[PDB]
């Protein structure tokens, strides 16, 4: 999320996340993240 | 074990009694479903 | 049967979704299961005749 480098919407960058403990509060707590829309899952339940 | 307990095995929420299973799970299997998608058995993600 | 819902298991629906839009899927599943049980009882009455 905090990487300085973001690819174009074509040849879009893709990163696989495996074998870790996530904490989504570090994401939606950020001020700039004005838009946070989820399909099939809710923001509050991501950590559970 | 052997007591009615609410369980959350790796995100699978439910209520039931947990007993040492006697069905030979192959080493590459991680769940057991009865008829109609009901989770019959599950392996502990810590002690396996 | 999912009856058009996201998942056939209620626990996944309740865990994944907050109550507002979770209730929509729960309503769909409940309507489907009520319809199935009503059909079962209707068939039982017909066979009981
Ligand atoms: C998980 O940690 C427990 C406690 O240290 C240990 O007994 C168990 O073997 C570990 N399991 C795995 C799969 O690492």
């Amino acid at each position: 999320f905090n990487a300085t480098r973001f690819a174009s919407v074509y040849a879009w960058n893709r990163k696989r996340i495996s074998n870790c403990v996530a904490d989504y509060s570090v994401l939606y707590n950020l001020a700039p993240f004005f838009t946070f829309k989820c399909y099939g899952v809710s923001p509050t339940k991501l950590n559970d | 074990k052997n007591k009615c307990v609410n369980f959350n095995f790796n995100g699978l929420k439910g209520t039931g009694v947990l007993t040492e299973s006697n069905k030979k799970f192959l080493p590459f299997q991680q769940f057991g479903r009865d008829i109609a998608d009901t989770t019959d058995a599950v392996r502990d993600p810590q002690t396996l | 049967s999912k009856f058009g819902a996201i998942s056939s298991v209620l626990n996944d629906i309740f865990s994944r979704l907050d109550p507002p839009e979770a209730e929509v899927q729960i309503d769909r599943l409940i309507t489907g299961r009520l319809q199935s049980l009503q059909t079962y009882v209707t068939q039982q009455l017909i066979r009981a005749a």
